[PDB]
């Protein structure tokens, strides 16, 4: 079974990441920081939780939201390097895969800013340390899409992605690089479903496979709704920037690649069980934000798992997420909608 | 635009309430406000036979179509249809027609599964003929009355029909019941028909009653609105008893979409050809060749050609249902496209139909035409 | 800019409805409007052969090719083919070359395997030689009436030759038919090649008629349009016969792009060598050379240095050619790049070409240069 095999290399691992998980935050520990004042009764109510001792020896007039969220993400990010260098064989691969999806954003990011003439080190900060790769700074030259990619990219492991993004040869705009950053992630979730489909052992297999689908069908959804503004987009043109996962490709990304307005798009997700939830009510986002960290929260109930890195992974991030929207709302004094953070512990 | 059904039973459920087991002394329960005049309307429906001829009289059916007949907001369309009704049930040609569905009111188990996995599919294709059908009747320019309750009660007839032919071919494989109530008691699930009015028929044979959710019933009605008029029973020349009649059957044939100068005469039989004189005229014979490579070409073509004949742009039929979808070929994914390649004889043979009749579309559905 | 044919054969369908079998009372129903000498002239393709030795005179394909006969916008481009055919058929000149084309009008099993695999090899190249030679003709300063279909022609005459190739090959390994009409019919798909006029002959051997889109009497017509004007036949001294059949040869070699200087005589024989005073000089010898690289270096060069060569342009050759593929080394992607690395005395002699005549590619895409 998966009891026998797995600790022999993973036992230590999952249990410190256990041992990280057991310090989210709950309800009641939100409320406390809702009840907060000023932001300095912030920093000390967030000192008595597992952060604690992160803003000490920063300042007692210094503290900024922005300052705030700096330091929260680093620790975030000190603890998947301390749990990556402590990995081997195929654990370390699966981490290499985890970073490549924030590598592709360093891409996009980097080159957008490159096409509006900005400075380089304004850029390379606000740039996810977590996915670096060494030769990322040099993509601020030639702004030519194949004099990037014949110089730097072939020797990054992003280097089997651009299989379909050589079909325009031009200089590129902001639309352009968009449509090459959604072939990237296609391409790549791609890529890393067929890494798990035939290395990671079962009970890890079909909770990756879920938590893939549920990526791969977020950024359909948000592709077909982001498509429909002032351009005009073949179906053939648009289904490639669909991926082949999910539970929505087997003929419900059809629909979403013929569609034309809103309407088409709610005709669309109607039949697939988990959607039409969705789009007959608020915020868009948070119903996204809520059913994967409902997701994330069932992975954590298998226990010879390697999920539980990702699940950890993104719950951490959501945490990083509210106690952001929290300390803009005490900070700005804007109380009226500090309640909608998202906690499922 | 024309029909609003719904499933609350708890709306009006003061009349579900108690075992109200009684025909008599149920229309003042039916009352149940200060108007008299329109609560007698919706008891209208099963008054003429609630004493002759019925076991127990109350069926639990028989309330919800008596319930549901709303015409608490609305009193005029239903009066139309009731002035209609009974109307029609006049002639013989109405009765004749009510006779024609009904009688008088090893090796060999190859072939024996072979005749009922064929009854099977026949029936399979036909229902899915009525869902696409029913959303034709929700374009624009038609109406929802008489075209929905009249095709959901067909579509209910063939899942049921389609049911007892792999149940059958079932238990005679594995063998060379109690499914087929179970599937009976799934398709009466979900939505249910809209009420028509009863259709009682009065000779000298007796007294008869039919009920208009019954598949074999609506089959027969169809097959009344068919021929086209004659020189007679419509001029003034003969007052007698047909223009009450006759003009109660053009209004309903109109209902449909067909005009008085749409033949449609049906083609089952047991025979080799039909007649001479009542054939259709080479236009909706190519016309009608059209609407059968819509219908067994793909699932979702008979809506959007019909929505393209309405607005009078039937010519661009071979562009607007043309889509793609992709293939894995021995070079990668290519994206061919499926297009009708409607030849363009029977491109122009759409054109001289302006409409298609919605009593046209369901001959089609049943393999009358 | 020259040529634009179609393939709609509903359009005027009503001259291939009926089932019209006589060539005798056809210009009757050919007129079919208020026109009459120039619904002839689209009837003068078929009217010289149309009672003399033919079977059955109406062949299926005989009148698409004089319904799509597109005298109606313009009647000068194909009246002045019209004026120079048949004005080009006087001369024994082109009637001996009328007949250079035509007849009178174990281990035996590994050779005979590779007779037939070098016969579909050798049409498999010459025939991809004339697709990328239609589109030189689309380049601008060209012409397309005589260009095109002359040698689409051709490209359907070597795709049938390869056929036969490689069928006979298969029959005769797999043994040591019906393959050849399918793809015959294959062929014949899609578009199709434009009218010529019909290059009949009258001698005293009889009267004789040829078709120009039979791949032997357009390979016939090209050598009769290849040797230069001589002293005599085009000067005022002798007013014979010559001038209406000189400068009707001058008219049609002028008209692929050949200058009367050009000689281009053929090459193909059972000798060793030709002669000794119709040699090419040197200057087109090197050129020669230098296109023979171009056909077979790549599939795609031809065009863009016929191109780059209008221009004036015959210098950066080298650079305006050069692109880059990629490589699977043992350090990576490398990206490496195919330059056509003529060299500078053949760069040269591609300058004092100023541009190359359509006639000189054709002759070089059936291996005659």
């Amino acid at each position: 079974m998966e009891g026998v095999y797995f600790n022999i290399d993973n036992g230590f691992i999952e249990g410190v990441v256990r041992g990280y998980r057991n310090g989210l935050l709950s309800n009641n520990q939100y409320i406390n920081l809702t009840q907060c004042d000023t932001l300095e009764d912030l920093k000390l109510q967030l000192s008595s939780t597992d952060y604690g001792n992160f803003l000490s020896s920063v300042s007692s007039e210094s503290l900024t939201t922005s300052l705030i969220q700096e330091y929260a993400s680093s620790k975030l990010y000190h603890e998947f390097n301390y749990i990556r260098d402590q990995s081997s064989g195929s654990t370390r691969k699966f981490m290499d895969y985890i970073t490549y999806g924030y590598m592709i954003d360093n891409v996009a990011l980097m080159i957008t800013g490159t096409i509006h003439d900005r400075d380089k080190g304004e850029i390379l900060q606000r740039c996810h340390p977590l996915g670096w790769f060494d030769t990322l700074p040099t993509l601020s030259v030639a702004t030519d899409l194949e004099s990037l990619y014949e110089t730097v990219l072939v020797d990054t492991p992003l280097a089997p992605y651009f299989k379909n993004c050589f079909d325009t040869a031009e200089e590129l705009d902001d639309m352009n690089i968009e449509i090459i950053r959604n072939k990237l992630y296609k391409a790549y979730l791609e890529d890393f479903y067929n890494f798990v489909t035939e290395e990671i052992p079962e009970p890890a297999k079909e909770c990756m496979q879920t938590l893939l689908g549920f990526e791969a069908d977020r950024r359909s959804i948000n592709i077909a709704l982001n498509s429909l503004q002032s351009s005009d987009i073949d179906p053939d043109l648009k289904s490639d920037l669909l991926p082949n996962i999910g539970k929505l490709y087997p003929l419900a990304t059809f629909h979403l690649a013929q569609a034309q307005d809103f309407e088409g798009v709610r005709a669309a997700l109607a039949n697939v069980y988990e959607y039409r939830g969705f789009l007959e009510t608020g915020n868009l986002e948070d119903h996204f934000y809520q059913l994967e960290m409902e997701l994330c929260r069932d992975a954590f109930t298998q226990q010879f798992a390697i999920s539980t890195v990702w699940a950890w992974m993104k719950s951490k991030e959501q945490e990083v997420r509210n106690i952001t929207w929290i300390a803009e709302c005490i900070a700005q004094n804007q109380r009226e909608r500090i309640n909608n953070y998202i906690s499922v512990y | 635009a024309s029909v609003s059904e719904g499933v609350l039973r708890k709306k009006y459920t003061k009349f579900f309430q108690e075992n109200i087991k009684t025909h008599l002394d149920l229309k003042q329960a039916l009352l149940k406000e200060e108007k008299p005049e329109t609560a007698l309307l919706a008891y209208s429906l099963v008054s003429p036979s609630g004493y002759r001829g019925e076991p127990l009289t109350e069926r639990k059916i028989l309330e919800v179509v008596s319930l549901l007949d709303e015409v608490k907001v609305d009193g005029d369309t239903y009066q139309q249809l009731k002035n209609t009704f009974d109307s029609i049930s006049k002639d013989p040609r109405m009765q004749v027609s009510l006779e024609n569905q009904y009688p008088g009111k090893g090796v060999g188990l190859l072939v024996a599964t072979g005749r009922e996995l064929h009854k099977a599919s026949v029936n399979g294709d036909a229902e899915a003929y009525h869902h696409q059908l029913e959303q034709i009747s929700q374009l624009p320019g038609r109406d929802q009355r008489l075209s929905m309750p009249m095709q959901q009660t067909l579509a209910i007839g063939h899942a049921m029909l389609s049911a007892e032919g792999a149940v059958g071919a079932t238990l005679g494989m594995a063998t060379g019941y109690g499914l087929n109530n179970e599937v009976q008691d799934q398709l009466k699930q979900g939505p249910m028909s809209g009420v028509l009015p009863r259709l009682e028929i009065s000779n000298v044979k007796g007294d008869f009653t039919f009920s208009m959710q019954e598949p074999a019933a609506v089959r027969a009605l169809m097959a009344y609105l068919g021929p086209k008029e004659d020189t007679s029973m419509s001029s003034p020349q003969a007052p007698k008893e047909a223009q009450e009649m006759e003009a109660a059957r053009l209004t309903l044939k109109q209902m449909l979409g067909s005009s008085p100068n749409e033949h449609l005469v049906p083609d089952v039989d047991s025979l080799l050809k039909l007649s001479d004189e009542d054939m259709p005229s080479q236009t909706e014979s190519t016309a009608n060749g059209a609407f059968k490579k819509l219908l067994s070409e793909d699932w979702d073509w008979l809506m959007p050609a019909v929505r393209a004949m309405d607005k009078g742009e039937a010519g661009k039929i071979n562009e607007k249902l043309t889509y793609k979808l992709p293939l894995d070929a021995a070079n990668g994914r290519v994206y061919l496209d499926k297009s009708p390649n409607l030849s363009d004889a029977q491109l122009d043979a759409l054109d001289k139909l302006g409409s298609p009749s919605q009593l046209r579309l369901m001959y089609l559905a049943e393999g009358w035409i």
